[PDB]
């Protein structure tokens, strides 16, 4: 179950 | 025992323009269970294991949106780090990134990552308490004071605490007859005279899982490693795995010398004796 | 960035015995970066049907590498690894022996 939200670098 | 959960990707950029590779691989302890590759033409999110391929198509087309979303904050995370770095378009880069969480034999939560590197060395790291960070330079000093603004430790702690270990739960439940079983090694111990002066001993630990596992050798029960050789655990190919040890030891002194192996699988450590 | 060489095994995913069918492993481990190009050499061509695993990678950040093939030893037929990788001169060509 992969993380379902976005953090960018 | 204990068990984990981990995903790992790798991007991997093309001078100029041209797609970066991606790949995403999914791990239940040392069983990869999902793997999507830009490079084998991926469209979905792939089961590797049957405990998962019996998920509906609701869990398949969720995981396809958000491996398909992890790709795309990577094409950026490429983009940006040649910025950080000040860098040309026309070198190849690679970040790689590793997540997940570790449960104990109640099955209750242990650990959690989520951590990244910049070719090849770290870039950041959440710490071991999910708060705060761990940046490798200047650039990922910029990342973190961005990622300590938006709380976003914070957001990663409920999924990793939370999500992470319920999924890990119903994964190991389901998979109850592979996951939940081990394989103990396998060994034995052969005896090559080198010389007239000489002879190697190699200890052998076949069809084990999982894949940790210690081989040592002893000289008269205290710990020798002068004239030893320990090779790094391989793959099988079939879900086990493989490791040897080797020492060379004077002719007619083989019966100094004791083999010891420690895994998750046998009932007690194994001592194995040259006779 | 940082360059690793390859480190090379090449193994059966059974004890060998001949005559009977088997599986020959070739891994590739602990090398940075992530493009490398393997082959398994049967008598010192190249084998074309070969399968790999998925590439992942370690603690360190090292990444590793599964390339395997369906084979039935003989005790005529010889096969090799053959790994090409920016940390080498030229491709490094590893034996099987199936002690090792």
């Amino acid at each position: 179950y992969l993380q379902p939200r976005t953090f960018l670098l | 025992g204990s068990h984990s959960m981990r995903y790992f990707f790798t991007s991997v950029s093309r001078p100029g323009r041209g797609e970066p590779r991606f790949i995403a691989v999914g791990y239940v302890d040392d069983t990869q269970f999902v793997r999507f590759d830009s490079d084998a033409a991926s469209q979905r999110m792939e089961p590797r294991a049957p405990w998962i391929e019996q998920e509906g198509p609701e869990y398949w087309d969720g995981e396809t949106r958000k491996v398909k979303a992890h790709s795309q904050t990577h094409r950026v995370d490429l983009g940006t780090l040649r910025g950080y770095y000040n860098q040309s378009e026309a070198g190849s880069h690679t970040v790689q990134r590793m997540y997940g969480c570790d449960v104990g034999s109640d099955w209750r939560f242990l650990r959690g990552y989520h951590q990244y590197a910049y070719d090849g060395k770290d870039y950041i790291a959440l710490k071991e308490d999910l708060r705060s960070w761990t940046a490798a330079d200047m650039a990922a000093q910029t990342t973190k004071h961005k990622w300590e603004a938006a709380h976003v430790a914070e957001q990663l702690r409920a999924y990793l605490e939370g999500t992470c270990v319920e999924w890990l739960r119903r994964y190991l439940e389901n998979g109850k007859e592979t996951l939940q079983r081990t394989d103990a090694p396998k060994t034995h111990m052969t005896h090559h005279a080198v010389s007239d002066h000489e002879a190697t001993l190699r200890c052998w630990a076949l069809s084990f899982y999982p894949a940790e596992i210690t081989l040592t050798w002893q000289r008269d029960g205290e710990d020798q490693t002068q004239d030893t050789e320990l090779v790094e655990t391989r793959p099988a190919g079939d879900g086990t795995f493989q490791k040897w040890a080797a020492v060379v030891v004077p002719s007619g002194q083989e019966q100094r010398y004791t083999c010891h192996v420690q895994h998750e699988g046998l009932p007690k450590p194994l001592t194995l004796r040259w006779e | 960035m940082i360059q690793r060489t390859p480190k090379i095994q090449v193994y059966s995913r059974h004890p060998a015995e001949n005559g009977k069918s088997n599986f020959l492993n070739c891994y590739v481990s602990g090398f940075h970066p992530s493009d490398i190009e393997v082959d398994l050499l049967k008598n010192g061509e190249r084998i074309e049907k070969v399968e790999h695993s998925d590439l992942s990678f370690s603690k360190d950040w090292s990444f590793y590498l599964l390339y395997y093939t369906e084979f039935t030893p003989t005790e005529k037929d010889e096969y090799a690894c053959r790994v090409n990788h920016v940390t080498l001169s030229q491709p490094k060509i590893v034996k099987w022996d199936r002690d090792m």
